[PDB]
């Protein structure tokens, strides 16, 4: 039961892409914004 | 019940004197081994290089005996003949002469053999007996030294406690003379009985160093004795490393050449390990390095050829 | 019901042993190691290093 | 301060079970 | 004729047991690698 | 640098090459040395044909 209810390829890829776009790119441009502060 | 300057200075002078004698005599018997075995003995069977190489071993070991007495010089100068370990050293020095003289009774090669041997053995007997009567009123390198003492102990306890070996017959070997298909003789027997005493000397030196610097008095100035335990060693090995070119038969009799070769190797590797200080925990770092490498290898193999790591392990968040 | 309640209050160590410890931490690792060493030729990479 | 006991060995994967039939 | 043979291991079951495991596991690796090439090494 | 060192021997250099080739043809040394018996999945004929093809340049 706990094997066949893991996230399939779609959700895993979504997780990886979300971390790439939000775990580095979001906070970095946040730092840039505070350095520079619709 | 301390030891004032009297017995201390007397013992020191005794030690330096007898040790200088042993040292110069060791150099002399080295050049004599380079000359021949007819240099000191009278056995007419001495036309073989095996007596010569045996005498080279004699030379190196008497060098070691010199090192031993210089060790006792440096040690008793602080009046260190109060701890029971120096008493151990002295009683084993007495046992040197004990076994030597009782085995001389059990066999003698040439008059000069007993001459030199009993000379310095009676020196030892007198000094240790009277000074012990006076005293009555008062890791890795460790592994090498332990195996050295026990290998030399075995060499002696096997060589003398039995009468003598018998050479290979080689049936049909020129039924005339040239000793082919014959027994052994005075020269051989006594020259060998010597070699046993040389390995005894280095045995006692090593048991002393082990039971003294097993906490490795002051651990460093033993550098003196260290040279006496290394230099001799390597030169000994040198002769052995050319004994095949010399045309000697070193392989038929294990009861003599075994201890010599093993002790030469052990002394050389001891010098090497003392040059770089294997801390008995650096082998742990070596094995951990090779194990880390092979772990990195099997992880790659498993993930590439057997079953991906992203498949077999669980994923989170859903 | 009362008998079950009494028995359950006296048997907590054995219950945890048979539920959480018997297979997972006593029998499974022994079986696994013995079975791996039954197969797997008498090499060293295979007998000691890869396990 | 620990005891002398094995560790769980199957909280991560399931591959280990593959040895029980094969050996058998 | 110089007739030559092999080594011929005597076990037969410990000899072939790590190569048979590979014969069963490698196909999945090939399939996954091929489709990975297509859908990720191109469609990055 | 290696040309003279290889031209020197000219006999061991043609013994080791022979052994290496005959050992890569039939991978029968693999069990005693690595534990995986690669001789069961290896095709000597395909390797021999590969060798001769690259030797003659005829794909
Ligand atoms: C150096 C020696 C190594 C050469 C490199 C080999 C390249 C690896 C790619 C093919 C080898 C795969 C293999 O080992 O599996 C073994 C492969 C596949 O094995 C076959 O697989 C088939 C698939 O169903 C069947 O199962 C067959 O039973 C099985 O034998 O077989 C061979 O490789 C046999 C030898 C053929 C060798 C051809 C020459 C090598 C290719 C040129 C490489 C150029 C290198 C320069
Ligand atoms: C159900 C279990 C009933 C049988 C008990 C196992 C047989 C033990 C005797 C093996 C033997 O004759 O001993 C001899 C044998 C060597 O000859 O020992 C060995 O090396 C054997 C090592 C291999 C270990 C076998 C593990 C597989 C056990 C099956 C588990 C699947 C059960 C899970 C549910
Ligand atoms: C079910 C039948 C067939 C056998 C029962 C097995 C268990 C009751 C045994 C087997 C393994 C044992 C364990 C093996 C190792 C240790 C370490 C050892 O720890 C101590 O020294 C504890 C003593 C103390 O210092 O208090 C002994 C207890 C313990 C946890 C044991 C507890 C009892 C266990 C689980």
């Amino acid at each position: 039961f706990s094997t066949i209810t893991q996230p399939d390829t779609d959700l895993i890829a979504r997780q990886e892409k979300g971390t790439l776009f939000w775990d580095i790119w979001a906070d970095f441009l946040v730092t840039a914004a505070d350095y520079y502060n619709e | 019940p301390e030891l004032p300057l009297s017995t201390n200075r007397a013992a020191g002078t005794q030690y330096l004197a007898i040790g200088a004698a042993y040292a110069v005599a060791a150099g002399a018997v080295a050049v004599a081994a380079l000359q021949g075995p007819q240099l000191l003995l009278a056995s007419p069977a001495a036309a073989d290089p095996w007596s010569s190489v045996l005498l080279g071993c004699v030379a190196a070991t008497y060098l070691r005996a010199a090192g031993v007495f210089l060790q006792l010089k440096a040690a008793s100068d602080a009046a260190e003949l109060l701890c029971w370990r120096h008493q151990r050293l002295a009683l084993t020095a007495a046992a040197y002469g004990m076994v030597a003289v009782l085995t001389q009774a059990a066999g003698l090669a040439s008059p000069q053999l007993l001459g030199l041997q009993l000379l310095l053995s009676v020196a030892s007997a007198a000094v240790v007996a009277n000074v012990a009567r006076s005293a009555w009123a008062v890791t890795v390198a460790g592994l090498l030294l332990t195996t050295t003492i026990v290998v030399s102990l075995y060499g002696l306890f096997a060589a003398v406690f039995a009468p003598a070996p018998a050479l290979p017959v080689a049936v049909g070997a020129w039924p005339g003379t040239a000793a082919a298909a014959a027994v052994m003789d005075g020269s051989a027997a006594g020259l060998r009985r010597l070699a046993a005493g040389g390995l005894l000397l280095t045995a006692a030196a090593s048991h002393g160093l082990f039971d003294f610097a097993g906490s490795v008095p002051n651990p460093t100035i033993y550098s003196l004795l260290n040279l006496g335990f290394v230099a001799a060693a390597v030169l000994q090995s040198y002769f052995l490393y050319i004994a095949p070119a010399w045309g000697v038969n070193v392989n038929w009799d294990t009861a003599l050449w075994g201890p010599m070769y093993g002790t030469a190797f052990l002394g050389l590797v001891y010098g090497l390990v003392a040059l770089t200080k294997f801390d008995w925990s650096s082998v742990v770092d070596a094995v951990l390095r090779v194990a880390c490498w092979f772990a990195e290898l099997t992880m790659w193999f498993w993930d590439t050829f057997v079953w991906k790591f992203s498949w077999s392990e669980k994923t989170r968040r859903a | 019901g009362e008998r079950i309640w009494a028995w359950r209050n006296r048997s907590e160590n054995e219950r945890w042993f048979w539920e959480v410890f018997a297979w997972d931490r006593l029998i499974f690792p022994i079986l696994v190691i013995v079975a791996w060493e039954y197969l797997v030729p008498n090499h060293l990479v295979w007998a000691v290093l890869a396990p | 301060s620990l005891y002398f006991v094995f560790t769980q060995l199957n909280q991560k994967t399931f591959l280990s079970y593959w040895l029980l039939p094969v050996a058998g | 004729v110089v007739v030559d043979t092999g080594v011929t291991e005597d076990d037969r079951l410990r000899a072939s047991l790590l190569v048979q495991m590979l014969r069963y596991t490698v196909p999945f690796m090939v399939i996954s690698g091929l489709f990975w090439m297509i859908h990720t090494w191109i469609l990055d | 640098k290696l040309r003279e060192v290889l031209l020197g021997q000219q006999e061991a250099a043609k013994n080791v090459a022979k052994q290496l080739d005959e050992g890569v043809t039939y991978m029968d040394w693999t069990y005693r040395s690595t534990g995986v018996d690669l001789s069961a999945v290896w095709d000597p004929e395909l390797w021999i044909r590969f060798r001769e093809a690259v030797a003659q340049n005829e794909p």
